[PDB]
């Protein structure tokens, strides 16, 4: 009959889309993730950029 | 945010280096030194994803930006 | 190639460490009422 | 069959799902390579102030320190970046 | 869980709202108010001045509960909809598939074709075959009572019915409980009556649940609270 | 359909991984150059305390 082989199309269908909210989650948490990270590196980096400024400007004369 | 995360912070400091007998003799005189209200200013402070119609926000570099001025300041005017 | 095969790339692709993340004649009453949603879809816009 | 017609109908919109989630990990992914790429040219050209730097450092002679007393003042002063975003 | 949590966060919603809408309807003034300057707007005596801390307070205090809770259940938005699916796929199922059984038997027995047409168009609709095809030694059809019996399988799986097949099905259901329909709830035993009322007040909020992210998202709107076309 | 998921979902496992290597590669050489940094104004103070003396 029609209608069983419409149920199992309907689950096929549900399956794929629920893989597809897998990876979008996944790929919004990496997002959330990555964005930290790089926050954080980017923070060090200027840290040290203007440690090493004030070294220079110490260790020169005009 | 900044400007009273720097006050609250300072006070902080200032009180906890002042003398306890001190602050006793205050006390029983009628002078009592009224202590600073804690805060939950670290929840603020250890944000990096403040998210604004599509823009992620460091608020953390800001008001690391803006304590760093507001420390040059305060030793500029103490010498 | 298979179904089998994506679920378990889902899966892969799950597994990532991702640190520091926060700190009858019904026929007709079916369609009518399919005219008033229509009706009602263009009654919102305006 | 129309219940066919329709499974078909769903199966497109999937792949346009799939289109449209591809574009939303390629936007991200763009956008972080940029943002990486601008921070390692940063590093590579503190590297390369850091070793220069260093080699200047290595050369130092406390002997050759010499103090003006008259200039200590008609130095002009060092002071930090203070940028505001 | 879910139907619970949809509701509490409407229910905040809709606290929020009122609250919102009713100080927007009865603005202050300098005489209840003193803080309220003698010249101001229509808005500022409604919104600004309107208010108190505690109020704000309890207002922030409340968004941020609600935006919580819509962040939390929005975490576990794969587990809410394979069970809400699965639970409204075995529930349909096992209904049309032993529920109406005794129904259709009775109706068939006493030549109830008013009755028996709309079981079957029920029965056909949504029913599901493990077997591929309707039993045929089933006792019920033939009209005479049951061994002692007759187990049916019913199987499950995770899928909700389509929004015309659930739509068709209700409103067949609730005819035959109809007072107003000759009315055919006069045809129907009691134990019977009762639990068709009983599944169809149960199954209300299936379509709902079933878009569950749209109706999460819908339960919790607060975009009306920046919008001043009207002032 | 399961095809073109499965490719999807490959490049964007590959990529995710490729970024996360050059973040950790980055952090790496960034925690490196801040040792050689403070070995710099080690001895650079070392130099002025010596100047001083």
């Amino acid at each position: 009959r029609e209608i069983h082989q419409d149920w199992a199309n309907r689950e096929y269908i549900e399956i794929i889309t629920s893989s597809i909210k897998k990876i979008a989650d996944f790929l919004n948490s990496f997002d959330m993730s990555c964005r930290s990270r790089l926050a954080t590196l980017n923070e060090k980096l200027t840290a040290l950029e203007r440690r090493i400024e004030y070294i220079e400007a110490r260790v020169t004369k005009g | 945010l900044a400007d009273q995360i720097f006050a609250y912070y300072k006070v902080m400091a200032g009180s906890l280096l002042l003398d306890k007998r001190l602050r006793s003799e205050c006390k029983n005189q009628g002078a009592t030194i009224h202590l600073p209200p804690s805060n939950r200013y670290e929840t603020l402070l250890k944000q990096r994803h403040v998210q604004l119609l599509g823009r992620s926000i460091d608020l953390n570099r800001l008001i690391t930006q803006r304590v760093s001025a507001a420390m040059y300041k305060s030793l500029e005017l103490a010498i | 190639v298979t179904l089998e095969d994506a679920l378990s790339n889902v899966d892969l692709l799950e597994e990532l460490p991702l640190p520091d993340q926060q700190p009858a004649r019904y026929i007709e009453q079916a369609t009518v009422h399919s005219s008033m949603n229509e009706m009602l879809e263009e009654g919102q816009e305006y | 069959n129309e219940l066919e017609c329709v499974t078909n109908i769903s199966l497109a919109n999937i792949i346009r799902q799939l289109s449209s989630l591809s574009k939303y990990a390629e936007d991200i992914f763009g956008e972080l390579f940029n943002e990486a790429h601008s921070f390692s040219f940063r590093v590579n050209s503190l590297q390369e102030r850091v070793d220069r730097l260093s080699v200047s450092v290595t050369q130092l002679d406390p002997k050759e320190e010499e103090l003006s007393l008259q200039d200590i003042t008609m130095r002009k002063a060092f002071r930090s970046s203070t940028i505001q975003d | 869980l879910a139907l619970q949590g949809l509701q509490l966060l409407s229910q905040w919603s809709a606290h929020v709202m009122e609250v919102y809408s009713w100080k927007l309807v009865h603005p202050t003034d300098k005489y209840s108010n003193k803080d309220c300057p003698d010249s101001a707007e229509e808005y500022e005596r409604a919104t600004r001045y309107n208010y108190t801390s505690e109020e704000k307070f309890a207002l922030v205090e409340v968004i941020a509960m609600i935006k919580g809770l819509q962040v939390l259940m929005g975490r576990m938005e794969s587990v809410f909809n394979h069970a809400i699916r699965h639970t409204v796929y075995a529930a349909l199922q096992d209904f049309s598939q032993v529920t109406l059984r005794e129904p259709l038997r009775q109706a068939i027995k006493k030549k109830k074709n008013v009755i028996q047409s709309v079981l079957q168009a029920i029965r056909k609709t949504v029913c599901d075959w493990e077997t591929g095809h309707e039993p045929f030694n089933d006792p019920a059809l033939r009209g005479e009572k049951d061994p002692k019996g007759f187990d049916i399988k019913v199987p499950r799986r995770a899928v909700g019915p389509s929004s015309t097949q659930l739509y068709m099905v209700r409103t067949m259901l609730e005819s035959l409980i109809a007072d107003k329909s000759k009315t055919l709830r006069s045809s129907l035993e009691g134990p019977t009556i009762l639990d068709i009322e009983k599944f169809h007040r149960e199954s209300f909020f299936y379509t709902h649940l079933i878009n569950f992210s749209e109706t999460l998202q819908q339960c919790c709107d607060l975009s009306q609270l920046w919008f001043r076309e009207f002032f | 359909t399961t095809q073109s998921l499965a490719s999807v979902a490959y490049l964007i496992n590959t990529l995710a991984n490729n970024v996360l290597q050059m973040l950790d590669i980055q952090a790496s050489q960034l925690r490196r150059m801040e040792s050689s940094i403070n070995h710099i104004s080690q001895t650079v103070d070392i130099h002025k305390e010596k100047v001083a003396r």
